[PDB]
């Protein structure tokens, strides 16, 4: 009101709102995981020059295991946060697994040059993806030496990103025709790596897997895992189902959804009942309790005791809305007590319900009216301050009456009154 | 050349064949619009030929003009009206015959009646009729209240901050609707509350033969409400009742099947009316009670019991027909009136359309809210319609600009809603004041104003409660 | 929020954007205000028309409309000035005290029916009187007051009574 | 009577799509004017 004095009436001071208890994040069931195991825990590894490329798509790819696992020496992701993979989703993912020397491991990164980067396996400058590598001295190395892995010494030109060249043909360095065989100025294009268990760290063969994540407009097939929580019902909660979010009280519904259909909809175009991704249950949509708060007070000149009306709410929510149990005992009294009256309009606290009907001083709603009344017994005294209180009652329509209707009688007045009343009407506004 | 197109549909219930109106266009242009060159030859017939009638309003196709004059069912414009009629048909049996079509004709003002005006002749009615008509007026609207913050910002701290920059827009809007809300309560009080004391009818019904039983509240049925009004509640669509909705029952994608619940979601609340329906009936009972037993006196001050038969003697006195008319034909008049009362019951029961005005009151209001609700889906220029996504996807620096667009749109929408709301309320108020005057003058006394109380020298009226409105049963005198 | 600040603060190329924000908003506020006034003005003008009618009907004459001039059979009104409005001091007739009486729409002198020209039939219990509607004054029911219409058979409620004829005493005397 | 579409967007598809983003502002406005349009006729019938 922006005033120190308040005239009697009902005023809307603020808004009542139940706060959310907890946050729920959800994504669909975990099944249909991409086969990471085939790549990482693979029995055999391809060579650097021709590396294995397994496309991963149509799954929920759970990166967490690779990030968390100790087994890998390094795990570096250029384009996106390595932590982010669980949330992020890519249209297509390619895994390039190859075995290369330890010293060379650094080369597997964007914007790099070297034997692998140029000739072997090239990465885009822009490359978005993560490179995971680990040692395989135990697996790959041979005492005799493991020749199986080759890289390329010569080529007509530099290799483009992700371009692999398997070709066995003899490279002709010079003018002399090779004719398929080595000779002067003719060499097999690839050289092997001599890995042996005895060698040093740099020397050790390492299995590296790079997960490129091509991002296109096209539908994204490979998305991250689902970090979900338990479902709680009959409570105002902050829920996040697959696509949407909102706050309300999830309850069991009696709705029969079609097998394919995920969400319902209001006539209005609202989110009404949703199907839980984990359980095939239909849960109907309810905004959490809230309503207006109106203060019913007598004029400040008369008193300062008030009564509050919580519109369109049950009395039950008010003790829960605030943590009454948590609060001090001074605060506790306000939450519940005999002095609570519930009406159609809402829960009115601070006013005692009264059987007697009187004229309506202040309108509450639903026919209930509040007034400040005290019965007073004092000689030559107006109702003085005493144990006064605020009462709410069904507003009296007035003293009820009846007319002695009959076939044969009339009521004709003997005398009358000349009265004067005032009728007031506005004529004009101020000429602004 | 361009103009609006209107479809004259006789009604799907009745027929599929329709007529199309091209407003303010010459008929010559119609074939060019349609791809006559491209389309099949079946289509070719549809564009050209006779069976095209040119009117001031535009070019009308599908309708056959008729010289004969009829009353106007559906207005075309410029006095032309369209209707679906069948020419004489053969007997009803399978046989090949053609009938039923859409006709456009020159609307008839009605049947011309020349009057034999003369030097010294008078027409003096030998017999009369006590008929009854129904007049329906809206009294109040649904006390809608809207929270700006939830509507615009609904649970978004980042949003509300942006709203504050707007200053006082919300406070006034919330204030405006609240002002409207009180006014409705004021409307209902002024309309019904005309009487201080609440009268109840005596156990004896002997009303000179007049049969009130339909109009009086029926002690019995829940709510002491009357029979005729009971149908009235039935004909209308109550928004909701009970004012209690199970929270849990509500939470997901289905509850918005329950529209009110959805409304509950977006800050849209419906305040209840101060005067409850049960309470409203009592007034209607009282206003009715004093009118029956006391005459007009209850408006002036203390109600004075007067036998009903006596009242008509006064009421006839009001029109310029002496008392002798009533008693001399007391039984008939009562019978006429009682039979008259029954007619409303069938008319009311027969067609929903009797209630059309009230229904309108509900419907525009329903429309306003839904339109208000739907706006939430509009992007306006915004990247998306959901507040969370903007926050989620975009950094605040970028987001602030985006949300701002969304804010202006809804705020504009609410602004359109309230402005629209104020005007309709005013429309209602004038009606309410009109309603109050009708109870004040017509019910509480007998009105002198010709064509105020229904066609005829007005006798009296009995109000009946109705949703957000009131129905009057004007009993008028008409010469037979 | 200050125009002079923005002007002092920014060069025109940049300032134009900021000022534009205020103009669209402020104008919109002003637009809001005007719409409110038009609507509100309509309400007042509606009242003015009513006021004029009240002045027209109530002051200038005695209005017949029940509850137009205040509760009761309206006598008259005295308009009074006021700020931005008017106040009327209606003078209304309200019945104060009442007494029950027994009524019947007519009386039979001859076996014929009499109805009251002005008034209704009542009885003190001993004798029948006919009086005006809103203030009790009994009168001796004479032919001068009553008019003929029909006979006793049709009447409903009619009671036997004696009507006084002023003429007889003149001729007999 | 006023169609928003021409009045605003008049034969510009690029314009009209941008209009749709606006939602129901038009359909409501056109509705009101139509409602207004019928109203006068109602007035005339009531009077005469």
């Amino acid at each position: 009101l922006k005033s120190f004095t308040v005239e009697k009436g009902i005023y809307q001071t603020s808004n009542f709102r139940v706060q959310p208890t907890e946050s729920i994040v959800r994504f669909p069931n975990i099944t249909n995981l991409c086969p990471f195991g085939e790549v990482f825990n693979a029995t055999r590894f391809a060579s650097v020059y021709a590396w294995n490329r397994k496309r991963i798509s149509n799954c929920v790819a759970d990166y967490s295991v690779l990030y968390n696992s100790a087994s890998f020496s390094t795990f570096k992701c250029y384009g996106v946060s390595p932590t982010k993979l669980n949330d992020l989703c890519f249209t297509n993912v390619y895994a390039d697994s190859f075995v290369i020397r330890g010293d060379e491991v650094r080369q597997i990164a964007p914007g790099q040059t070297g034997k692998i980067a140029d000739y072997n396996y090239k990465l885009p400058d822009d490359f978005t993806g993560c490179v995971i590598a680990w040692n395989s001295n135990n697996l790959d190395s041979k005492v005799g030496g493991n020749y199986n892995y080759l890289y390329r010494l010569f080529r007509k030109s530099n290799l483009k990103p992700f371009e692999r060249d398997i070709s066995t043909e003899i490279y002709q360095a010079g003018s002399t025709p090779c004719n398929g065989v080595e000779g002067f100025n003719c060499y097999f294009p690839l050289q092997s790596y001599g890995f042996q268990p005895t060698n040093g760290v740099g020397y050790q063969p390492y299995r590296v897997v790079v997960l490129s994540f091509e991002l296109l407009h096209a539908p994204a097939t490979v998305c991250g895992p689902k970090k979900s929580t338990n479902l709680v019902k009959n409570k105002c909660v902050n829920f996040n189902f697959n696509g949407l979010t909102g706050t309300g009280v999830l309850t069991e519904s009696n709705k029969k959804f079609l097998p394919f259909q995920q969400f319902g909809r209001d006539i209005a175009d609202t989110t009404d009942a949703v199907r839980d991704p984990q359980t095939l249950e239909i849960l109907d949509i309810t905004p959490c309790s809230f309503g207006g708060v109106s203060v019913i007070t007598p004029g400040t000149n008369t008193s300062n005791q008030v009564a509050v009306l919580y519109q369109g709410v049950n009395c039950t929510e008010v003790p829960v809305a605030i943590h009454a149990d948590q609060l001090t005992p001074t605060w506790r009294v306000y939450s519940t007590g005999s002095n609570v009256f519930q009406t159609r309009a809402g829960c009115l606290i601070g006013a005692e319900h009264v059987n007697n009907s009187y004229e309506c001083d202040i309108p509450i709603g639903a026919g209930i009216c509040a007034s400040y009344q005290t019965q007073t017994n004092s000689p030559g005294s107006a109702g003085s301050v005493a144990s006064q209180s605020i009462i709410a009652y069904t507003m009296s329509l007035g003293a009820e009456n009846s007319v002695a209707y009959s076939n044969n009688s009339i009521a004709i007045p003997t005398n009358f009154t000349i009265s004067v009343t005032t009728e007031i009407l506005p004529v004009s506004m101020t000429k602004t | 050349s361009f103009g609006g197109v209107s479809v004259i549909t006789p009604g799907t219930n009745t027929s599929n064949q329709v007529a199309v109106l091209y407003q303010g266009v010459n008929c010559t242009e119609v074939p060019v619009a349609i791809h006559a060159d491209q389309l099949t030859p079946t289509w070719r017939v549809y564009s050209t030929g006779s069976n095209v009638f040119q009117t001031r309003a535009g070019c009308l196709i599908g309708a056959e003009h008729v010289n004969n004059s009829y009353e106007c069912d559906i207005p075309i414009g410029a006095g032309i009206c369209a209707s679906y009629q069948t020419q004489t048909n053969s007997p009803g049996s399978a046989g090949s015959v053609a009938s039923q079509s859409i006709i456009a004709y020159t609307m008839s003002l009605g049947a011309e009646n020349s009057v034999a005006y003369s030097n010294n002749s008078i027409a003096i009615p030998t017999n009369f009729t006590i008929s009854v008509t129904t007049e329906i007026l809206p009294v109040s609207m649904t006390k809608t209240s809207v929270d700006c913050t939830m509507y615009i910002c609904g649970d978004s701290t980042e949003c509300s901050n942006l709203l504050l920059q707007y200053g006082s827009f919300c406070t006034q809007l919330n204030r405006a609707l609240t002002g409207i809300a009180v006014e409705q309560d004021k409307n209902t009080q002024e309309v019904f509350a005309q009487v201080k004391q609440i009268y109840k009818t005596p156990p004896i019904k002997d009303f000179g033969g007049f049969n009130f039983s339909q109009i009086l509240p029926d002690p019995s049925k829940p709510s002491k409400r009357s029979f005729i009004e009971d149908l009235l509640f039935n004909k209308v669509t109550l928004a909701d009742a009970g004012f209690i909705k199970q929270y849990g029952d509500c939470l997901g994608d289905i509850a918005a099947r329950d529209l009110i619940c959805a409304q509950k979601f977006n800050g849209l609340t419906v305040l209840p009316p101060l005067l409850t329906d049960e309470m409203i009936a009592q007034y209607t009972s009282a206003l009715l009670a004093g009118t029956i037993t006391s005459g007009w006196t209850f408006g002036a001050g203390a109600a004075l019991q007067i036998p009903f038969a006596m009242q008509m003697a006064y009421r006839f006195n009001g029109i310029g027909v002496t008392q002798n008319v009533l008693y001399e034909n007391q039984k008939l008049i009562a019978n006429q009136f009682n039979s008259a009362i029954g007619k409303i019951q069938d008319s009311l029961s027969s067609t929903a359309s009797a209630l059309g005005k009230l229904q309108d009151v509900v419907n525009q209001n329903a429309q306003a809210l839904n339109t208000l609700v739907k706006q939430l889906s509009s992007n306006f220029g915004a990247i998306s319609s959901v507040l969370n996504d903007i926050l989620s996807r975009l950094d605040p620096p970028e987001a602030e600009v985006q949300i701002d667009r969304l804010i202006t749109g809804r705020l504009q929408s609410l602004q359109t809603y309230v402005t629209q709301q104020l005007i309709r309320a005013a429309e209602i108020r004038a009606s309410a004041n009109l309603a109050a005057t009708k109870m004040s003058e017509c019910v509480l006394g007998q009105s002198k104003r010709v064509d105020f109380c229904g066609k005829g020298y007005h006798l009296m009226s009995f109000p009946q409660s109705a949703p957000h409105g009131v129905v009057f049963l004007h009993v008028t005198y008409v010469p037979a | 929020s200050v125009l002079n600040d923005i002007l002092s603060r920014l060069d025109p190329p940049e300032a134009e954007v900021q000022i534009d924000r205020l103009i669209t908003g402020r104008l919109q506020s002003l637009q809001t205000y005007v719409t409110q006034q038009l609507i509100r003005a309509a309400e007042i003008r509606a009242s003015a028309n009513l006021a004029a009618t009240k002045m027209s009907e109530c002051v200038l004459g005695q209005s017949k409309r029940v509850d137009f001039c205040g509760k009761g059979y309206h006598l008259m009104s005295f308009p009074q000035s006021a700020p931005h409005g008017v106040v009327f001091l209606h003078v209304t007739y309200v019945p104060a005290q009442e007494k029950n009486f027994t009524t019947a729409p007519a009386i039979c002198h001859d076996g014929k029916a009499h109805f009251p020209r002005e008034g209704v039939f009542v009885s003190n219990g001993t004798h029948w009187f006919v009086t005006q509607r809103n203030f009790y004054e009994p009168q001796i029911i004479t032919t001068d007051n009553t008019f003929v219409s029909g006979n006793c058979d049709v009447v409903i409620g009619i009671v036997n009574n004696t009507v006084y004829d002023p003429l007889q005493p003149e001729l007999d005397s």
